[PDB]
RNA sequence: AUAGGGCGGAGGGAAGCUCAUCAGUGGGGCCACGAGCUGAGUGCGUCCUGUCACUCCACUCCCAUGUCCCUUGGGAAGGUCUGAGA
RNA sequence: GCCAGCGAAGUGAGUUCAAUGGCUGAGGUGAGGUACCCCGCAGGGGACCUCAUAACCCAAUUCAGACUACUCUCCUCCGCCCAUU
């Protein structure tokens, strides 16, 4: 029961690690992280930083990155946000004999912000709600 | 340049041929009369030129360069004529005008249009817009004192199995209830029919003081059942004249019929009544949008302040109060509120609303099938989570047109249709919207929608609709304007599918009861009999040799006297109508599965359990067990009418379990030995000339149904159809409990409601999997 | 009163676009005829003499749209594998190959014909990564858009 | 229901195999699988590293209909004449497990008789070339659709001769006549760069040969992934 | 009341009337839940390729889901864009979407309550734009 | 009397064999929601801290682009007939 | 006698340079033969094999009615001729 992945936010990455942000990743199912999260998000949006949060979710999860995320938008009431999708292949080993297997899962980004896609969409098109 | 001068001429083939389809399939011949769309072609262009458009008349006149006695009677007195025989409603002859019209049971009804729609209609029924006429629907009004009404409706109700109406008092007042009433008290399992019931409180007493109404709304077979229940039960005591009212009716208004009588001793006051008032079913999502655009609420601002001078005097007094006003203002905000609300499909249970509407027919837009979505504003989205929350509509259900006087004094204003026709024409304007206002139609119209498949939980809440509630008087008047944005009709199979794709029986006679399910199948009887002697023999298959005792929909009465005396071995049609015990049978049929403990989910939030004792107690006390089943064809099936449902083997199983995509096994075939005795009949006729039995017909139900065929059949079928809502064979059939629960003792391993199905005309088995979602 | 036409479309599958330059009517009908009365006799190339003609023909892109009758397309469509040798002004071998059959009804047909079209565009681009071609790629598309 | 499998008998070179991949991947081909010719007089066993396909070939094959990827076999064409060499090839049983379907090419009707009743084979290779009879008894051919051989028809007279397409119309008949037609796929070679024809040309193609007017399109559409599932049976 | 026995059914949730209009010039694509994988795929395909056939011109599509149907949506699609093979953009829209639920037990003194749910719906949008 | 054999003519809102597999053309259909929106349980932390991990506990497994299903020219589909679909 | 049209999706087949009754096997019916099986009123019922299941004609918007062209096929009114009691 040994997992690898491997994620092919790729240019995106760039002007966030310049201001480094928080970042925040849901693995498969997990509960009371959800809570862990909210919690993080109500304490930054109190200490110093710039207005760039990150979520990220691979696996079952993209639907629960979709779901957690929308509530710190009815509570933070983000502006802008780039949802981003790519391939993600887990190559996973388990026991039935040992048996290797090598799936491809969507991955799922959320990049909040405020300031930094001002200058930007002529072509992404993130909502604006 | 190789795959430069290639991607020139692909590009120059694809212009060619994309230019070239999308011109030939408008060319159409080079042919401008079938240039036209197919649901919109007249055939009479020939004989007059005035059928088709004037752009395109204006090329006929071109194209014809290039190429019986009057009515010598009143019209209106042979109607007359005729309607003294049969009953000719208002929109009877809109309806024969271009649909089928059949005799039956009661009146001659629409049974399929003329024009090839089975397709379209589906298609107006899940996106679009469809209505329907409903006015078979005969209404019993009662009245009396709060206290014996109560009591009247609780000798009939059984609330301890059925659904509540009576005693519950919170779903009155918004909304009505909808279930299946009983015979007497004695709680027999005789007698059962469905009726659509509606409560009315006023506002204003709050206490058993005033005279409360109730309303029954049922079938004309259930009519004639159930006027005979309530009387045993409650207490035994020179101008065109249209003929608005039924000429049954008319004619025994004076010896008998409408029923509108009083009790001196228990104050119940009886009003059977056939046709008092309409009600048109628009089932749609854009029917609720054009229902927003078209019915608009009359302005009550002009004519309550100073327009007064001739009668419709029942508006200023209505008037005078000024709350009335703020009652209108407020009905037509939650009517342009519910306009706002993008479908019908969210609402809890038929909730009621009604309202003063100016009759849509002082708009009237010039064009024809000009049918539109919303403007993209979609505002106002708290009001609307407002009203879906609550929905409280106690203040806005206003009785005006249900009283006794005020609906006749509507009625009789005999207002003229082609002459308001021809006052639009006189005022020459090109696409304006003028109509005077010193007398204007200011009457309410009751709405009730809806909900279609609540109980079945595979689409929660399918079919959404609404049903306009209106006088007698107000009838094709208010028929037209929805036809003119392009509202299709749909008749009696409209309904049918109705029933077979929503997997509810249909309410005349599909479901086995005893006045109206046994005539209705002795009805549909005579017509496949008759449908069975017109056809010669080496033409249908025998159901001897290859099949049972079909498609006559009445050997179940034996079928269940052999599965009782099986059960004791080793009171008639009892239909397990209980959600609970329907319930418990759907935790069993439905889920079929075996992860770690319990069916499709482990922790379920339920109770899993098993207990074959409590099972077998459940008939100790129902004999005679009668359950209708929603069953879904898997793959490599199209269900045919009245398809027998069989038991599977254990060799079915291990041959469905060995390999995927396995077809069931033939049929052997059977004795026929009753051919020489027809012939020997026919013999004996030939001689005599010088118990009519032709090709399968023999009294003989007894011993067959008990075992005849190598499985064991259980189960009937009414409706056997593919639906398009799923995309294979979806069938509604009726089964005994008796071998449903041999069928789940025997397996408490994998797939049980795997269950094999046997259609009359083959000899093939097609599996299928049980479902009672109630 | 009428009679139930069959249709078969063929892609001339060749480099040296000579050969795509060197395509007529006459010469192809004769080509036809010359290879079919090698394989099927006077009962097979006769009646191919009236009821097969070609119908559809183009040049550089080398699909070939021909007619052919209800008892005899599958004696058509079987001796379509053995057109070999064209000769010709110079030294070619051309070969034809069959998309999809299409039962009569050249409205789909043309329909089809579309699809594979795109098809051949859209799956030519990633292997290439060429700016020249892609170019007129993007102003094929959006004359196609402009449809 | 897998289309688009057939047999090729091609190598020449790097480039000409270049062109006949690209070629069956742009027509009407899947999965490609490659005969490599043994006769029994040179008697050579090289199967260690001979073609090495995905080290020279560029990450993928695309086709222009499903745009899957192709899988690639690499089979052995063995041609038997004496009963000495068929004898080492029963001896290859257990020595080198590779080269997943084995196809022998029998001309002896002793050596036919013992192949399909005792020597374990995948697909039997019938051509018929210059001049070569040969009868066929039933109850071996019982056994060995029972069994599951897939008989392999090896067809390129098309360019060369006459007389090489009047025999092999001749064998096919023969065959399509006392073989009943429960299980043979037809298949073509590579020698020229443009020996292939039609995807859906084998079914017209073998309606030539006769069998039926559909079951040679349903016979190769099985008997393909027929014929792969024994070879993996046969490899496990 | 909502314990021991007592009727649950899911009313509806809305999207908005929309598509009305969505099949005419942009093409829309819903998700549903536990009918087909394939058949969904197969219609994306079909969808996607129309021209002049399939409602007008295919020019743009977008598909809509709900909390699991999120989750299939991005399946299909990311299988759709290794499938058609041509550059396409792809753009997500989230949004919330009011759940309504009814729960009302068979009794004469009883009264039905209304439950509220907030669900996470996403719009994924595929533009054809030039490679 | 045996309508036993042969032929012809008249009338019936008379009807114009079915099923399953393999295969060919075309068409239709294939329903936004796992009561997982602050989900639950377990081990270290913790009792007021989880960029901790586990259980497809909701099997939705499979390189997923259809091994999916249905039906498919009648009494007459023919008349340069009638009428209706305003 | 005269007077009334709608350019926007897609007919339980909807094509138009004009698709859709294709093959196999068992049962239906009209018939023949029996060395098969079960039951005891000379016999009756089922089982096995073969032949025949055609013609008229073909839909482009539908339906109702009338017409003309039918004969594997079924309900009757019949006529003539042949043979028997």
């Amino acid at each position: 029961m040994e997992n690898f992945r491997k994620v092919r936010g790729g240019p995106g990455s760039g002007p966030f690690a310049d201001l480094a942000p928080g970042a925040v990743h849901m693995r498969v199912k997990e509960g009371s992280k959800i809570r862990n999260l909210m919690a993080f998000a109500t304490a930054s949006m109190a200490q110093p930083a710039t207005r760039a949060i990150v979520f990220s979710g691979c696996g079952r999860a993209t639907t629960k990155t979709v779901t957690c995320a929308e509530i710190l938008k009815r509570r933070l009431a983000g502006l802008h946000q780039v949802t981003r999708l790519r391939y993600r292949s887990v190559r996973e080993v388990w026991q039935s004999a040992s048996l290797s297997v090598l799936k491809n899962v969507p991955g799922l980004a959320i990049l909040l912000s405020k300031d930094a896609l001002d200058p930007r969409q002529p072509g992404y098109q993130p909502p604006n709600p | 340049k190789y795959i430069t001068a290639s991607t020139f001429a692909q590009a120059r083939a694809a212009e060619i041929s994309a230019m070239l389809k999308a011109v030939t399939q408008k060319s159409s011949n080079s042919l401008v009369f079938q240039t036209l769309p197919r649901h919109m072609r007249r055939r009479a262009m020939s004989h007059n030129v005035k059928r088709l458009p004037r752009r395109l008349q204006e090329i006929a006149q071109k194209e014809a360069e290039k190429a019986a006695r009057r009515c010598h009677m009143n019209r209106t007195l042979e109607f007359n004529r005729r309607q003294k025989k049969n009953i000719w409603l208002e929109t009877h002859i809109w309806h024969a005008k271009r649909f089928h019209m059949v005799k039956k049971w009661g009146y001659c009804l629409g049974e399929r249009p003329t024009v090839k729609s089975h397709r379209a209609c589906y298609r107006a029924m899940t996106n679009r817009c469809l209505l329907q006429d409903l006015s078979y629907y005969c209404c019993l009004e009662l009245k009396g004192k709060e206290e014996e009404i109560l009591k009247a409706l609780s000798g009939m109700c059984n609330i301890d199995t059925g659904l509540t109406f009576a005693a519950v008092h919170c779903l009155s007042g918004k909304r009505q209830g909808s279930l299946v009433l009983y015979r007497v008290n004695k709680y027999p399992r005789e007698m059962l029919g469905p009726v659509t019931f509606i409560w009315k409180s006023q506002r204003t007493p709050g206490d058993p003081s005033e005279s409360r109404q109730l309303w029954i709304w049922l079938h004309p077979t259930l009519k004639q059942d159930i006027l005979e229940e309530i009387k045993a039960a409650c207490q035994c005591v020179g101008e065109n004249a249209k003929p608005i009212k039924k000429i049954i009716g008319d004619g025994t208004r004076d010896p008998c019929l409408p029923y509108s009588w009083i009790s001196p001793t228990t104050g119940i006051i009886i009003s059977d009544l056939t046709m008092e008032m309409n009600r048109f079913r628009l089932i749609g999502p854009l029917s609720h949008s054009i229902l927003t655009e078209a019915i608009k609420a009359a302005s009550v601002h002009t004519v309550g302040e100073d327009t007064e001078e001739t009668p419709h005097r029942w508006w200023i007094e209505t008037c005078k109060k000024p709350d009335s006003v703020s009652l209108h203002c407020r009905q037509e905000a939650i009517f342009e509120l519910l306009g706002g609300i993008t479908s019908p499909a969210e609402i809890p249970a038929g909730t009621i609303l009604g309202l003063t509407v100016g009759d849509p027919r002082i708009n009237l837009p010039q064009k024809k099938s000009k049918a539109l979505p919303n403007p993209e504003k979609c505002q106002d989205n708290e009001k609307v989570r407002q009203l879906l929350l609550e929905g409280v509509p106690v203040e806005c259900t206003h009785s005006f047109i249900w009283n006794q006087d005020i609906c006749k004094s509507v009625t009789e204003n005999k207002i003229s249709d082609q002459d308001l026709n021809r006052m639009r024409s006189e005022l020459l304007v090109p696409g304006s919207q003028l109509i005077l206002g010193p007398h204007e139609s200011k009457i309410p119209i009751l709405l009730i929608q809806q909900p279609g498949k609540v109980t079945g939980e595979d689409r929660l809440g399918w079919g959404s609709g609404w049903d306009v509630l209106l006088p007698k008087g107000w009838g094709m008047a208010f028929w037209i304007p929805f036809i003119y944005r392009g509202v299709r009709v749909g008749g009696l199979k409209e309904s049918a599918v109705h029933s077979q794709y929503k997997r509810s029986p249909n309410v005349p006679g599909d479901f086995p009861d005893c006045p109206a399910g046994m005539l209705f199948a002795e009805e549909q009887a005579k017509n496949l009999l008759e449908k069975y002697k017109r056809r010669p023999p080496a033409k249908r298959p025998n159901y001897v040799k290859l099949g049972t005792l079909a498609p006559f929909c009445c050997p179940w009465e034996q079928l269940t006297q052999d599965w009782e005396s099986r059960v004791q071995a080793y009171s008639h049609l009892c239909v397990l109508r209980s959600r609970k015990l329907l319930k418990q049978l759907s935790a069993w049929c439905g889920p079929s599965s075996e992860d770690s403990r319990g069916g499709r989910r482990a922790p379920g939030r339920g109770q899993q359990g098993l207990t074959r004792e409590a099972c077998l107690s459940i008939l100790g006390h129902f004999p005679r067990a009668l359950v209708w089943v929603s069953l879904s064809l898997l793959s490599k099936g199209s269900p045919e009418p009245h398809t027998m449902i069989c038991v599977p083997a254990k060799e079915d199983f291990l041959q469905l379990h060995e390999d995927w995509h396995y077809c069931g096994p033939q049929e052997s075939k059977h004795s026929d030995p009753f051919r020489s005795k027809i012939l020997k009949q026919k013999e004996k006729k030939k001689r005599e000339k010088r118990e009519a039995l032709t090709l399968g017909l023999w009294s003989g139900p007894l011993p067959r149904v008990t075992l005849h065929c190598s499985r064991t059949l259980l189960g009937f079928v009414t409706q056997g159809d593919f639906s398009m809502a799923v995309g294979c064979g979806e069938a509604l059939g009726f089964v005994s409990l008796t071998g449903l629960l041999d069928m789940l003792s025997s397996q408490p391993a994998a797939q049980r409601g795997l269950v094999l199905l046997r259609p009359p005309a083959s000899l093939q088995y097609r599996f299928a999997r049980i479902a009672i979602e109630v | 009163v009428r009679f139930k036409h069959r249709y078969l479309l063929c892609e001339l599958v060749s480099d040296d676009p000579r050969c795509r330059l060197s395509l007529d009517d006459r010469v192809l009908s004769s080509l036809v005829r010359d290879t079919i009365a090698r394989v099927h006799g006077t009962f097979g190339a006769a009646a191919c003499s009236i009821g097969f003609a070609v119908r559809y023909l183009n040049a550089y892109t080398g699909i070939v749209l021909l007619r052919c009758r209800k008892e005899f397309y599958q004696l058509v469509w079987s001796a379509l594998p053995f057109i070999t040798y064209l000769e010709n002004k110079g030294h070619r071998y051309p070969c034809f190959f069959n998309t999809l059959h299409v039962g009569g009804t050249i409205r789909t047909c043309q329909k089809f014909l579309i699809q594979y079209n795109r098809r051949q565009l859209l799956i030519l681009l990633q292997n290439c990564t060429d700016e020249g071609e892609r170019e007129a790629i993007q102003k094929s598309v959006t004359r196609s858009c402009l449809l | 229901a897998v289309f688009a499998d057939l047999d090729l008998r091609a190598g020449s070179d790097l480039k000409a195999l270049r062109g006949l991949v690209e070629t069956a991947a742009h027509l009407g081909y899947s999965v490609v699988a490659i005969n490599h010719i043994v006769d029994f007089k040179e008697k050579k066993q090289e199967i260690e590293k001979p073609v090495a396909v995905s080290e020279l070939f560029t990450t993928l094959p695309i086709v222009q209909g499903k745009s899957r990827p192709i899988k690639i076999l690499t089979r052995l064409t063995i041609i038997v004449s004496d009963p000495s060499h068929c004898n080492v090839l029963r001896a290859t049983s257990s020595r080198a497990r590779l080269y997943d379907v084995v196809a022998v090419f029998p001309k002896t009707e002793k050596l036919f008789h013992i192949a399909c009743t005792h020597l374990d084979v995948d697909l039997v290779c019938i051509t018929v070339t210059e001049k070569l009879p040969f009868y066929f008894k039933r109850p071996p051919i019982n056994v060995a659709i029972d069994r599951g051989l897939a008989f392999e028809l090896v067809y390129s007279p098309a360019i060369k001769d006459s007389t090489m397409r009047r025999y092999t119309i001749s064998s096919a008949l023969n065959l399509m006549q006392i073989c009943k037609g429960k299980n043979v796929i037809i298949s073509s070679a590579a020698e020229r760069p443009l020996e292939i024809r039609g995807p859906y040309d084998v079914a017209n193609l073998g309606l030539l040969f006769g069998l039926s007017e559909s079951d040679a399109k349903a016979a190769v559409s099985t008997n393909c992934r027929a014929a792969l599932l024994h070879g993996e049976t046969r490899k496990t | 009341g909502a314990v021991e026995a007592e009727l649950d059914p899911v009313e509806y949730t809305l999207r908005k009337r929309l598509p009305s209009r969505l099949p005419r010039r942009p093409n829309d694509i819903y998700v549903n839940m536990k009918t087909d994988f394939k058949a969904q795929l197969a219609r994306c395909q079909k969808l996607l390729d129309g021209g002049a056939r399939g409602q007008n011109a295919c020019s743009e599509i977008y598909i809509h889901g709900l909390g699991l149907a999120i989750n299939r949506a991005i399946n299909i699609a990311l299988q759709l864009q290794a499938g058609s093979f041509g550059s396409l953009q792809v753009a997500a829209n989230t949004s919330t979407v009011e759940l309504v639920d009814e729960l009302e037990p068979e009794t004469d003194t009883r009264e039905p309550l209304t439950r509220i749910r907030n669900n996470s719906a996403i719009h994924i949008r595929v533009f054809r734009v030039t490679p």
